[PDB]
Parts: structure tokens; C-alpha cells; sequence
């Protein structure tokens, strides 16, 4: 146990337990023979680039999930989100820790991971014939996140048995009760739109539920605190 | 943090520059200089007002006073709930300790005070 | 020992049936003689589900053109098979100046040839195609939407200012090729809606494959 | 965790939590050259200088504070008592051990301070207009120790929010049970009166009031284990 | 002449008159070993410190003459408005930059000066016998600057004839048309308010007043363009 600081921001957190560094590489940058080499990508170092800890979810037996998307999570909290609206082109990577509190007498297990482009998709009318389209709110939700309606297919029509095929890590509460995502860049562009589009998704999904007996505390939280790495800007305005 | 041994949660400790007002929410906090104490897994946890200053003169009423200004504010906020087994108390207690730093200092003795012998 | 069955490139081989024009005398379909078909890799019914097992691909694509009669006859007719590429006007006519604008490839073709073959590149701007794209191009029904996907199109008829004497089909096939992909996700489990987007019925969501009557019984 | 013994007195005890020196000075000795060069003063080893368990205290909700009174405290006790009385002079250093044993389920902090000339004064008749003088019961209350009755004030008319200012630890049971201080020989001359003038005071007050949940042992035991270090008698009677 | 650039700010100029650096002192930052080294006074570079050109003012045969008030001048206009209010202390230098765009067939003779602390007075009710203090419109007149209303006394009973006196630059039409001048940070204080307390003053007033015959433009151009140097902000609010 040991607590680590960026900037203003300061995390108690355990030692190190193992890290998931997504499809093995590591956040970098983006060297000057590129496209876009005469408008100077700005790497921000200071503020931007430190601890960003989001309103705690909290975890119960009803829980069905919840998921975040990037960048967006951060496009209206401060500093970061300062400079994914007012600048043309964004890349940059990412630091995700989510993290529970809960005593030796509860139960449960946790899927965390990250799959990028997260497209969402809708029940269609039920009887599927309607051409309905996810709302703004379920495609982009800010940083409280959205919970999953239908987990079982990801709200996407794809198995959430084989979600482990994505950057993972279980948080067993008999065992963990954290869990670390390192995020590289990902996407067929090496520069893009910060608000209008979202490389990836947080998702956080409860396999074996939560359980406790009557009398301990029935809600868990579940807290989760990012940080960017090696991101950029391009231009201002 | 005096609670129980079983007990666990997150709070958020946060120093506002002079100046600065104390923050609408745990979310804009968090945005300035803070702590994410985990009393779970540490007891203690100690914060670090950088610097305060009780040099600015005033002379308000007729009485002139050498009043701070430098104000910097400690906001505590909850980060998670408290989290507790069956058995656990559903309150602790936290106990705080201050003292000046090394690079403390302090000018122009004044020997003032209520409690003075009596008669 | 061996696993080449198990690359990309096999996983993706062998050319499938992805288009089929129609081109008869009489009737409401297809009544100029001519028709266009936008590239669709998701023709043949198969490859959907396949590609959509990455997020990322970027690969080439021979094309194959077999044409005759219903019958499966074979007439003495001239074809031609014109690629508009992305960004390219369609002929909206059989007399259309794009059928005779140049940078529009074309290949003449008797339909006694043996079928035409022709390769079509890597089109899009980006660095590959992309099956998914959480996000909106520059509530909403642009949701989803990567349109630098676009392969270009093929238009087809029958060659002269009159119509054809026989009733005619065309059928396209596609090979893809020097195949590459990223980032793999769940592979689709229940069945699709709509061509672009993942929208599925959420009255019927079904188990991702069989059931039985306990768990300790087989 | 390791037991270890002086004489025929072995306590069971931790391996070596934080030990507090008073004042940075361990209890030593006082040279030949002294005042009293011709009298001898012998300097008891064998018995004299062992563990001495007290009767331990039980904490409670309600419980305000203890004190004991050095060298008051042992003057009745065993062979130390012995010394103490039937000596003219007396010197002499402490090794304190205040021990508390509670459950995980427990929750509380007491603060163990030692403050040198702990004179108590009284409530003055309420108005404070009565010149009363504390008791010897409360003066030098032995073994048994004292309870604080406005422990705010330290019974004294000083803040406890300041006994930190004095050699002291703090017993927090989320963190620790035990408690050890050591305290040299702290006064104006090198020796005076065993009998007459108590040097120091042992305080244990509750800071975090103790507190459970209903079916736990009720009432937590602090248990004072005490060895003289350095101690010189002088003038035999 | 050749044109400069920092940053994204390009000024076209003259290869290089005098410039004027105010008491021979070039604006320097402030070391480690000072009052607040705790929290690390962060200094900008990037685009904080670039060419801001203010609204430019027309001299005209009636102009008495205007002044502005750093940092109070910037404190509104952009990225460097925006480190002034939301942090606690700040400090800089600046590069001051007054220009004007005549005809050979123009003449006139502005003095341009920088006066520290330029508090403004009041014509107290015109007898004197009012007490009456400068509006804030007057004393903080943004970029916009403010009009001398009695330049003679310089709006605060002082001769204008003696602002030589402070760093200075004379613009006279038949020789030259742009003054420079270099002031380093000057106060009482190594940090100060950027909001409450202004620090100096940018006079430029015409001592032989502006001329022309009938037909050539009426108002010339004064374009007052500046650069912060070495600029420090602390304390981010």
C-alpha cells in the first residue's frame, strides 16, 4: 500500500498488482513526419495529463452493468475537457483504474474491460422492424456513464461470454477489489474528432452478483479514476 | 480514522487556494488539488497547506488588526459511502492533527490574552 | 502440425457470390438495361458475421463477372462493366455521359467470353475499413456511420443504343485478398436487423446457443 | 509476536512496535560525584527492577479517561514498595506498556501521554469561588489508578487537545493495540521523596469513544504493565 | 523591415529602432528560494506570451491623450486573461509596442512613457472640497484604455512635463512612428494581485499636437501591441 501523485491529484492505492497494457503497447506519441507537421501538435504535460476520479457507481444485487466512452467520459471535466472541445484533432491514451470497497463478508465478481468502437444498438420496437437508433445520451453519456440494458448481448447483439476476448481484468471481491487498464491509441486514423468520435468503451459488468447478507452494507461502490497518457491537440479555437 | 478494523471507503480531502471558494460539489474538488484517501487501506492520511500568510494589515472599526486574507480552505467529501459488514458500527470517528511546518516563522511579540491572574 | 488453414487470408479466401443483376425484356425490374451495383462485401450472406470478428480490415478484391440467361444459356451479346470508383457519378441513363467518361474503367465483354476478372485496390482514405464506428460524421441517424468504406460501383448492361435481343444476369462474384485485421471482438449472436447497424430485436434476444434440462445431466 | 522475560515476571507481547523515548532520553543513572557521595545509594537489579501488571481497566462507552501517579503507583506494590517507602531518596525511570485487547469489530483510539508534575486541581465549589484542594484519593490514587472526571480540561483547567505536546501515543484499534513510552527521571534536583512527590503522571484518555455493535464484549480491557529502568534509593529506615 | 512571429501572433515591423528598457533591467523570473516554493509558480510559454494588438485609437487635433493599466490591459483579453483571474498570484515583464501610420504630410510628437503605480485623482467637485474618488471604469479601463481628461496634471496633479522622468520614447511623425519599451516587473513584492492591483501605466500623449491640412486623413492611427516576458501565475483558482 502506497499513494502516488500527478500534478494536484493524489490516489491511495496497493502497491501494484498486475496491469493490462491493452493488446500489449504501451500509449506513445505521434513523431513529426506526419500528416499534419505544420500545424504543431500540442502534447499537454502539466493539469492535463493527471488523476480524474468520476462520481462512484454503486454496485447491487439488481445491477446489470455500466459502460463509459472515451474520450467523451472526460470532454466535459475540466482541463482535459477544456482542450477535447476547442481543438480540431485529439489521440491519446489511458490509465483505468476501477476500484471496490467492500468487506470479507461480501461477494461478487466484476468483467472489466475495453472494446474499441462500442457501438450501441437498440431493441428495435422489440419485434425488430423498427429502425430505431441509440439516443445521444446512451451513445455519449458523459462521465456518470450509461448501465447496460441487456448485458447478455452488450447491448449490441454480441455475447458477453466472449467480452474477455478484449482488453480485461476480474475484480473477484474474494480476491481483488481493483483493477488496471493501460489503453494504447486505437483507431484507423492517427489523429480524429474528440467529440464525435468515441476510439473505445469502459465496460464494468457484474458475472457473478453481488451478495452479502441482510445487515451489510447492500450497496458497493465502485470507483473508477483515469488518466490520460501521451495525449495531443491540434488546432485551437 | 478511528473506525473499525472491518470498515472501508473513500474520502476526499481537498485544499482551495487563497482566494479560490470553496468547491459547488466532490467533482469540481477533485479538479483542484486533492487527496483520494482510502481509510481502508491507510489509517492516516496527512495534507499539506503549502503556504499561509497573516501579513496583510487592516484597520476595520478603530482597532487595527494584522489580519490573514490567505485563507486556503480543507474541504472533506465522501468519495464512496462508508462500506461495513454486519457486526461494524455505522460511524466512525476521525481525529485531526495539525501543527506548523519547518519553514514556520513569526514576527513582533504581542502578549495578549482573557485568562490573566486574578486578583 | 500445420496451421495455414487457420490465417486470415485462408479464413477469408475463395470467391463468393455477392451480387446478381437482372436484366430482362420484360418487367419492372431493372427496366433501362443498365443497373448499378454498389460494392457490398456483405452479398454473400456468410461474410457479415466473418468480417465483423475484427474491427479493423483492409484487404483487395477480384471480381468475377458470370453472366447468361435465366436458362443458364449462353447468347451472343456484348456486356459492359463499368467501375465508377468512390467520389465518381453513376450513369442515372442508359445514355448517361459517365458510361463514356474514361476515368471510369470499363471492360467490354462477350457473354461467350469466359467470365470477366478484374482487381480492385485498397479505396478508402483511411488506413483501413472499418466494420464499427461509435460515433457521428461531422438522438441522431448518423450514428455508426464510416463512410470512407466506400469500394466504388459497378454499373452493368448490355452494350448499343437498343435493347438487348435476350434476357440477361449477371452475377458477381468476389475474392478478397493479401487480407489484414485488428482488434477482435465477440462474434455477433444474434441475428442482424438492419445492414447498418447492430440493432437487434429485443423481444426475441436468445441464448447464445443450446440449452438442456440441468446442469447435471448431459 | 515473542515473550520475553525479567526475573521471574514474562509477559507475552509483539515483537517491537514504535517504543517513545521521553523527551529523547533514556533513564540512566547519577554519578559518584553527587550531593550524596558519602550514603551510597544502592541501586536495586535483581526483583526490583521487573514487570509489574496492574489491574487492568475496562473502557467502556461512557469511560472518560484514566492517570496514574509515578512513583505513587508501585509505592504500594510488591518490593519496589518495598524501597519506596523505607528510603529516604529515590530516582528512578519507567518503561510503560499500556496494552488493550479488542476485536476487529471494536473501533476506538485512546491517547497515552506522561506529564511531568500532573497537579490536579478541583472544580472549585462549582462557582469557583471555593478555594477546595484535591483529595489524596485523587492525588495519588495508587495502583488503581484514577478516573478523569472533565477530561476536556484534564482536571486541571489545560486542554487535552494539547497533551501531544507531552511524550505520548496514540492506541487507535483499527491500527494497534499497544501503546510504549519511556521516561527518564524528570525533575529539579537528582533525587527527592518517594512518598511526597509524584514526578510524573500516566494519562489514557479516549479520543474516539470505544464502540461496537450490540453482542460484542461490551467492555475493552486496558491493561498497564509497568518496569522501573535506572532506579537509586538512598537512606535506609 | 522584416515581420516576427511568436506563436501564432505575426507583426509586421521596422529591423530595429531604440528600444527602451525600462531602468536598465530586463524582465527576469523569480528563483526557487522564495516566499512560495511550495507551490511551484508555473510560467507560461506557449501562447500566453505572444503579440496581443490592442483596438487601435485615433489621434485627432482635439486628443488630450489616453492611458491604460497593466496588467489590467490583458486581464479581459484572452489566454493570458484567462491565468490572470483564475490564479492567485501573478508577476511579469512587457515588451510595449506603440505605433502610428502618418502621411509626410502629417506631423505631431506623442510622448510615450510607463509609470509605475499610476494612481489616478480625481477633480474633487471642481472646489476641491469633495472627496470624490476614480470610478472603476476610470482607474481599470481594460483594453480599451482610458482619455486623459487634464493631461497637463496628468490626472493626478503632476506635471506632464516631467514624465521623462520614467521610461520613455518619443514619437515624432517627421522622424519616426513606433516607440519600444521594455518594462521589468516592479513592485514591493516579488507576487502580486493580477485583478487588484495594477501596477503601471502606459501614457502616451500628444505634446505637439496632431496636424495635417484639409484633405489628408483626419485621425491617425496609435496601435498599441504587446508581449507579456517572463510571466509567472500561482495559486490556480
Amino acid at each position: 500500500v502506497a499513494q502516488l501523485t500527478i500534478g494536484n491529484s493524489t490516489i491511495t492505492t496497493q502497491e501494484a498488482a498486475n496491469i493490462i497494457v491493452g493488446y500489449g503497447e504501451w500509449p506513445s506519441y505521434c513523431s513529426d513526419s506526419d500528416a499534419t507537421a505544420v500545424d504543431k501538435p500540442t502534447r499537454p504535460d502539466v493539469s492535463v495529463n493527471r488523476f480524474y476520479t468520476l462520481d462512484t457507481k454503486l454496485w447491487e444485487k439488481s445491477s446489470k452493468g455500466w459502460y463509459w466512452k472515451f474520450p467523451d467520459v472526460l470532454t466535459e471535466t475540466g482541463v482535459f475537457g477544456q482542450n477535447a472541445q476547442f481543438h480540431y484533432l485529439y489521440r491519446s491514451g489511458f490509465c483505468i483504474h476501477v476500484q471496490c470497497n467492500a468487506s470479507k463478508f461480501h461477494q461478487g465478481a466484476l468483467l472489466v474491460a475495453v472494446l474499441p468502437e462500442y457501438v450501441i444498438g437498440t431493441v428495435a420496437g422489440g419485434t425488430g422492424t423498427e429502425d430505431t437508433h441509440p439516443p445521444y445520451k446512451q451513445t455519449q453519456p458523459g462521465a456518470d456513464g450509461f448501465e447496460l440494458q441487456h448485458p447478455y448481448v452488450l447491448d449490441a447483439g454480441i455475447p458477453i461470454s466472449q467480452l474477455t476476448v478484449c482488453p480485461h481484468q476480474w475484480i473477484n471481491l474474494r480476491t481483488n477489489n481493483c483493477a488496471t487498464i493501460i489503453v494504447p491509441y486505437i483507431n484507423a486514423l492517427p489523429f480524429d474528432s474528440a467529440l464525435n468520435h468515441c476510439n473505445f468503451g469502459l465496460l464494468v459488468v457484474p458475472i457473478s452478483p453481488l451478495d452479502y447478507d441482510q445487515g451489510a452494507t447492500p450497496v458497493i461502490p465502485i470507483t473508477i479514476t483515469l488518466a490520460p497518457m501521451c495525449s495531443e491537440f491540434a488546432g485551437l479555437r | 480514522f478511528t473506525g473499525s478494523f472491518m470498515a472501508t471507503g473513500k474520502m476526499l480531502i481537498a485544499y482551495t487556494p487563497p482566494g479560490g471558494p470553496l468547491p459547488k460539489d466532490r467533482a469540481t474538488a477533485m479538479l483542484g488539488t486533492h487527496v483520494i484517501w482510502d481509510f481502508g487501506l491507510q489509517s492516516s492520511v496527512t495534507l499539506v497547506i503549502p503556504w499561509i500568510s497573516n501579513t496583510h494589515y487592516r484597520a476595520h472599526a478603530r482597532d487595527g488588526v494584522f489580519d490573514y486574507y490567505t485563507t486556503g480552505l480543507v474541504s472533506i467529501w465522501y468519495q464512496t459511502n462508508y462500506v461495513v459488514p454486519i457486526g461494524a458500527p455505522n460511524t466512525a470517528y476521525i481525529i485531526a492533527l495539525a501543527a506548523a511546518q519547518k519553514n514556520f516563522t513569526m514576527k513582533l511579540c504581542k502578549d495578549a490574552s482573557d485568562i490573566l491572574q486574578t486578583g | 502440425h500445420s496451421t495455414a488453414e487457420t490465417t486470415l487470408d485462408s479464413f477469408f479466401s475463395r470467391a463468393g457470390l455477392v451480387g446478381e443483376i437482372d436484366l430482362p425484356l420484360k418487367g419492372t425490374t431493372n427496366p433501362n438495361g443498365y443497373a448499378n451495383w454498389d460494392i457490398d462485401i456483405t452479398g454473400y450472406a456468410q461474410m457479415r458475421r466473418k468480417v465483423e470478428l475484427f474491427t479493423y480490415m483492409r484487404f483487395d478484391a477480384e471480381f468475377t463477372f458470370v453472366a447468361c440467361t435465366p436458362t443458364g444459356e449462353v447468347v451472343p451479346q456484348l456486356l459492359q462493366y463499368m467501375f465508377v470508383p468512390p467520389g465518381a457519378p453513376k450513369p442515372d441513363s442508359r445514355e448517361s455521359l459517365a458510361w463514356q467518361t474514361a476515368t471510369n474503367p470499363s471492360v467490354f465483354v462477350k457473354l461467350s467470353d469466359p467470365p470477366a476478372q478484374v482487381s480492385v485496390p485498397f479505396m478508402s482514405p483511411a488506413s483501413a475499413y472499418q466494420w464499427f464506428y461509435d460515433g457521428y460524421p461531422t438522438k441522431d441517424l448518423e450514428y455508426g456511420a464510416m463512410p470512407n468504406n466506400m469500394m466504388g460501383t459497378f454499373s452493368v448492361r448490355t452494350v448499343g443504343t437498343s435493347k438487348s435481343k435476350y434476357p440477361l444476369v449477371v452475377r458477381i462474384y468476389m475474392r478478397m485478398k493479401h487480407v489484414r485485421a485488428w482488434i477482435p471482438r465477440p462474434m455477433r449472436n444474434q441475428n442482424y436487423l438492419f445492414k447498418a447497424n447492430p440493432n437487434y430485436a429485443g423481444n426475441s434476444i436468445k441464448p447464445t446457443g443450446a440449452s438442456r434440462t440441468a446442469i447435471t445431466t448431459l
